[PDB]
């Protein structure tokens, strides 16, 4: 290493995790989500702070202030439509992230998982609470539906959740902390990134086949640079068509109108990659019941790596264990169009069924899966 | 590399010591004390001390000649003419 | 000769590390319990007839 | 330090020089009557043709029995201290650790005999392998933390020293001294039944195997007499043996390690052996 | 001290002095025999009046005819009613019972 | 390392950066001034905290939301002082860890100086922000003095303020960015501090007689563990005492009132570790001239490093260049008692003299020491 100045401030050899960063030849697309929600998530806190300039909190200015942000602010429309929309470009990136996790059994790596098991859970309570922020109709019930929710625990309840709205419901004192809040956030979920992503460079990235690639491997400067760029203009386009276009679309909340604590709108709903959760939650008629499942719903996620049941890590070679996971991704999707329904009587008994099913895929068929073909192959 | 292992050579350097428990959280503190805060006051104090002096001064004088001026009106120009 | 009030103290508590745990948080709890009530008093003590404590007195229940 | 124990047997250089025949007629004077001699012997000879060629000179030339005070003797102290001679040049770099001990004559003398055989020792040039039970001779095995160890038991008459002796090599004497302290601390709270035969056994064969041929037999018979006086009791060892149980022993090294003030004395190339208070920080669990 | 300090800042987000205020003591108005109407919201918005603090439903509840005394109102209201009611949501059917009307 | 639990997340063989660092043995507590400016770093981001929850930005509302917080809030008060105050404490000991820095001769290591200036240069910006939040009478005429003093720029400048003020004057606009800016920014001080502390980690601390101290160290856990604790336990008292007891005494702009536009407060100053600087700008007649004067004031500290003139690094053994060392103390005392007082001719003259002796001791006579007693000793 001589005059490589790749020593000489000490930080660039940090900065060598990156550029020689070896890695697998072989690799879909699919490991471009690795990128594209660091990006999603830069965009996000430059446009998300562009927005703070000019809003205010407090129950009687924030509203006017959002309305005056899309009149009179020269190129004030665009932000606040590529923040909104940014947040669902998120997401639809963040589950893909999840989704290569199982089905090419990455989640053997014990650590990353888990860690990466926080940082979804964490992302999941901002983009809600700035979801309170415009103080409109749809953002006052949503609030109370969700934290009133919470009074299900037996003795404790009562007071705890008064503690949070700091008084007997959801006026000023409720707004100025969802503001204080969902400004820091974010920069937690910086911070646990850089460590997310550590303990990957240990063991290095896993690759389709589930093989240990060890004989095979590549320079990380010339080859995948490009194909994260590549990664990274299509979202651009993704996010530019929807935003540019048809900007409600997505938008599906109808509802501006100043919150008035007495009225009520006769359907209420969070926006739309909420749904299934709150799905889950109409199933259960008993109300304590109700919320562990709403809790327990996500968590599972962290016992998977207890069933892998199988000699091989890969789902491309099983077709059983590939047979059942589909079907796991259609009951979602079921889900999700359930809870955008009202209660009555052909969805009520839908909803019921699809959510044993759920649990009964992952907690029983699937580590059951493994076993079979083990003795089919005479392993 | 790793720090501890290969600082530096040393060699023939014998060193003793007790346990804390054998020995006292304070060997004479007062008695022993007192006159090694003195040698070592000295040493400094003449380096140290004059050019605040000289701050001190400026700061009173400063004042007395900033008095005269404003406070007393009738002091260069009597109220005769 | 028995063991001095320490020589004692040390083998019945600090020996097992979880006693010597133990032992600090009933320690804080007793002790805040009567150290907070002196330091009123002695505060109290200072200031009478300044404070309603003892003026409201004269107009309380009438 | 500061007891007539804490001196080299043959003394610094400086006396052997000034040293006349002056001292030696009055140490010789002093120190060589009865009943400070015995005399002890084995092998075809029985008893009696021993005593009456016991006899005559010495019946004897005495050997005396006046006073010489009595008996110059008297309890020493305990010094938790280090020391260090720090030197770059040697290729390896020794290291001992030692906790104080009782007497000679004592019941726990035997508990700790039992420990140290558990505990076990390892050197470069064993058959041993990495499968071997002693769980230091698997571990330093393993990657050669260490080039040898063995652990010593020394019993003075009043006192006695129970401690360690190893070698390794410059960067790897922190990792020695961390997995020792776990060996001692596992045993003064999590030992086990089932260890403490594999214990039990060895020192049942090396108590018997020690007494094969004349001299090391009369030479037991020499010390025994001027420490446990006349007692041999060789079947009682065994005796004495079934006393060791489990709680035998964490009862007994309860005492001696856990929580005390240990003593070290190191020689270059020490430099990463830790500074004190780290040890006496590493001799109690936390529970960690 | 580390009992205290902790304490100190989570006690300040639990509540606050102004809306310790709410608590209506008042209540004490008013309607007529039918109305509702007969809202406010407040928070609250003892009683008192007397007790009373109770409820039967938000929104001037208020009492079940004041137990036949006066309530707003005094059950029936205008369309539907106060208690039985129904006014239960959208607006039928289980009214305000319970059974008893308390 | 068997079993030791050190490797087996690897975050904490990152954690052995602490604990086996080692260190010099002989340290002065000269050098505790590390850690104090880190914890008054901390026990602000929490209390600087708690305050956003209730505070609010805007020109009508900030005012009696301060009001709201010393009244209504439960513990409201003791925070408001704690983060005030908790500024000052942090200065005081900035200076030191300065201080600390000459006179050992700390700054020859190269990199870490230059990071130790910026590091500085943020938050003299950051302290200053904040103080405009109140919107007190003495932070609106403070805030314009500062910001429009900054026009003198040729061309460019009566556009560029312009900017910043988003507008004509000082209302709202310039509110509302001061508090999103003055609320982010401390996190990057957090960050580049954990850089600042890197380069560090190469070289160890320097130590007071100035040698190289490669024969003698010492772990870090059992002793200076301590030394530190001992040394974040005195800061609190010095903390308590002053807030607690005597709340305004440091705090001595005296201006509560509502800021009026109309209006001028009579005297004007920035609170009191700025002042020195502000009592330079006074001295040149020339506006554009005595902008410089301020932005180099601070810069010249990066320049110190190439004037290391003499054979040996600390200044505990020349005493000429101890000399005039404390004389610039004085000097710099001066200069802050001198800005605190008006603009009549007694005042006037002193500070003129004292800028003149303020560089030349930098500038040329500390340059020079060092080379009469390298003559003088024989080297
Ligand atoms: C992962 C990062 C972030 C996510 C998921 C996120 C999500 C959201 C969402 C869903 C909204 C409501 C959208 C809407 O009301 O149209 C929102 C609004 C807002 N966000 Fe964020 N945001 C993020 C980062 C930030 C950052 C870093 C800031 C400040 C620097 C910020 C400031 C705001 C503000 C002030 C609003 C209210 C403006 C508005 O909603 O119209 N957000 N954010
Ligand atoms: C904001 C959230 C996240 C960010 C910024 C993020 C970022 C990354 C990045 C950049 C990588 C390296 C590229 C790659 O391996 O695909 C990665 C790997 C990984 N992440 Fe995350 N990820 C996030 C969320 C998650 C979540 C929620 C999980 C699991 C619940 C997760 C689990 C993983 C796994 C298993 C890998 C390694 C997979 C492999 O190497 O084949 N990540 N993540
Ligand atoms: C190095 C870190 C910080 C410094 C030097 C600092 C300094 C200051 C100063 C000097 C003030 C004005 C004092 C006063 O008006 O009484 C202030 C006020 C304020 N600070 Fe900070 N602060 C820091 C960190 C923070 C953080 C991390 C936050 C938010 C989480 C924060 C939020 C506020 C708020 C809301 C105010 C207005 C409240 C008030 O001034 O009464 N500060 N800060
Ligand atoms: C928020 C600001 C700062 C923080 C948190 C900080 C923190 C630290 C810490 C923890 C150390 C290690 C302990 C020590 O060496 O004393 C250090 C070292 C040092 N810092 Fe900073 N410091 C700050 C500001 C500065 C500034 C403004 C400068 C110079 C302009 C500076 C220059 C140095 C130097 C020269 C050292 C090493 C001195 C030595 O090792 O003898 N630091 N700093
Ligand atoms: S700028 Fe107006 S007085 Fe200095």
């Amino acid at each position: 290493m001589t005059n490589i100045r790749k020593s000489h401030p000490l930080m660039k050899i940090v900065n060598n995790a990156f550029i020689d960063l070896p890695a697998p030849s072989n690799i879909s697309s699919w490991w471009n989500f690795g990128s594209l929600l660091g990006i999603c998530l830069i965009l996000q806190i430059l446009t998300g702070l562009f927005l703070a300039m000019h809003y205010t909190s407090d129950t009687t200015t924030a509203f006017s202030s959002v309305t005056h942000i899309c009149r009179d602010v020269n190129y004030g429309w665009i932000i606040r439509y590529m923040h909104a929309n940014g947040a669902s470009m998120f997401f639809i990136c963040l589950y893909m992230h999840v989704g290569r996790g199982l089905y090419y059994g990455s989640y053997t790596f014990l650590e990353t998982w888990n860690i990466g098991v926080i940082l979804l859970l964490t992302v999941m309570a901002t983009a809600f609470m700035g979801y309170v922020l415009p103080w409109g109709q749809m953002s006052f019930w949503g609030a109370t539906v969700i934290t009133n929710l919470l009074s299900a625990i037996p003795y404790i309840g009562t007071n705890l959740v008064e503690w949070i709205w700091g008084g007997f419901s959801v006026d000023k004192a409720t707004l100025t902390r969802f503001f204080a809040f969902h400004f820091i956030l974010p920069f937690i979920i910086m911070a646990i990134a850089m460590v997310h992503l550590l303990f990957l460079h240990e063991t290095g990235s896993n690759n389709p086949t589930g093989i240990s690639s060890d004989v095979d491997k590549i320079p990380f400067h010339p080859y995948y640079t490009i194909k994260d760029i590549l990664g990274a203009l299509l979202l651009i386009l993704a996010l530019m068509l929807l935003v540019l276009f048809a900007p409600d679309l997505l938008g599906d909340p109808d509802n501006y109108t100043p919150a008035n604590p007495l009225n009520t709108p006769p359907h209420i709903k969070p926006e739309w990659y909420f749904l299934f959760a709150y799905a889950i939650l109409r199933s259960i008629p008993n109300k304590l019941g109700g919320v562990l499942a709403l809790a327990f719903s996500i968590l599972i996620l962290a016992l998977i790596p207890l069933l892998h049941t199988s000699k091989q890590r890969s789902m491309m070679f099983r077709p059983l264990s590939q047979c059942l996971f589909w079907a796991l991704v259609a009951d979602l999707l079921t889900l999700t169009w359930i809870g955008g329904q009202p209660v009555e009587h052909p969805y009520i008994t839908i909803g019921q069924l699809a959510s044993v099913l759920y649990f009964l895929l992952i907690l029983v068929l699937m580590p059951t899966a493994g076993t079979i073909e083990n003795k089919l192959l005479k392993w | 590399g790793r720090q501890f292992g290969h600082l530096t050579r040393v060699r023939h350097v014998i060193t003793y010591s007790l346990s804390p428990f054998e020995q006292r959280a304070f060997p004479h503190y007062f008695s022993k004390g007192i006159p090694n805060v003195l040698r070592r006051t000295r040493a400094c104090i003449l380096r140290v001390a004059p050019p605040f002096v000289a701050f001190y001064l400026v700061y009173t004088w400063g004042t007395q000649e900033f008095e005269k001026s404003k406070r007393k009106n009738p002091a260069a120009y009597e109220n005769d003419r | 000769v028995a063991p001095t009030l320490t020589a004692r103290l040390y083998s019945l508590l600090f020996r097992r590390t979880s006693t010597f745990a133990l032992t600090i948080v009933v320690g804080a709890l007793f002790f805040e319990r009567a150290f907070d009530q002196g330091a009123d008093a002695i505060y109290e003590h200072i200031n009478e007839g300044k404070l309603w404590k003892h003026i409201k007195h004269k107009y309380e229940n009438k | 330090q500061g007891t007539p124990l804490a001196q080299s047997v043959e003394g610094p250089s400086e006396n052997v020089r000034k040293l006349s025949r002056a001292d030696l007629t009055e140490y010789l004077s002093r120190h060589y009557k009865a009943p400070r001699m015995v005399l002890a012997a084995a092998g075809g000879l029985e008893h009696r043709q021993l005593l009456d060629l016991a006899q005559k000179h010495f019946s004897g030339l005495s050997g005396t029995y006046d006073e010489d005070a009595v008996p110059t003797l008297s309890p020493c102290r305990f010094t938790g201290s280090q020391i260090c001679h720090r030197e770059d040049g040697l290729p390896l770099a020794h290291v001992a650790i030692a906790v104080e001990g009782p007497g000679w004559a004592h019941p726990d003398n035997v508990a700790l005999q039992v420990a140290n055989a558990i505990i076990g020792h390892y050197d470069c040039t064993y058959g041993g392998g990495a499968h071997l039970s002693s769980p230091l001779a698997s571990i330093a095995a393993t990657n050669k933390l260490c080039q040898s160890f063995q652990t010593f038991n020394i019993c003075y008459a009043d006192t006695g020293l129970l401690g360690a002796h190893f070698v390794c090599d410059h960067m790897s004497i922190d990792d020695m001294m961390f997995v020792l302290q776990g060996q001692w601390m596992r045993l003064c709270t999590s030992a086990t039944e089932s260890e403490v035969l594999r214990g039990k056994n060895l020192l049942r064969n090396a108590l018997v195997s020690h007494l094969d041929g004349t001299t090391p037999v009369c030479e037991d018979i020499g010390r025994s007499l001027l420490t446990y006086g006349r007692r041999i009791p060789l079947a009682e060892w065994e005796s004495r043996i079934a006393e060791v149980d489990a709680r035998v022993v964490r009862e007994v090294c309860s005492k001696y390690f856990y929580d005390q003030c240990p003593a070290v004395a190191g020689f270059g190339p020490i430099e990463q052996l830790p500074d004190y208070n780290r040890i006496r920080s590493g001799m109690f669990w936390l529970r960690f | 001290a580390a009992k205290n300090v902790v304490s100190q800042f989570v006690s300040s987000m639990s509540a606050s002095a102004d809306v310790l205020a709410m608590s209506k003591i008042e209540i004490k108005l008013s309607d007529i025999p039918e109305g509702k109407n007969m809202a406010f919201k407040w928070r609250g918005k003892d009683q008192e009046a007397a007790v009373e603090v109770s409820q039967l439903r938000d929104p001037q509840h208020d009492l079940e005819r004041v137990k036949k005394p006066e309530w707003v109102i005094l059950i029936g209201v205008c369309t539907h009613l106060g208690c039985v009611p129904i006014a239960n949501a959208g607006d039928f059917g289980g009214y305000y019972c319970p059974c008893h009307g308390s």
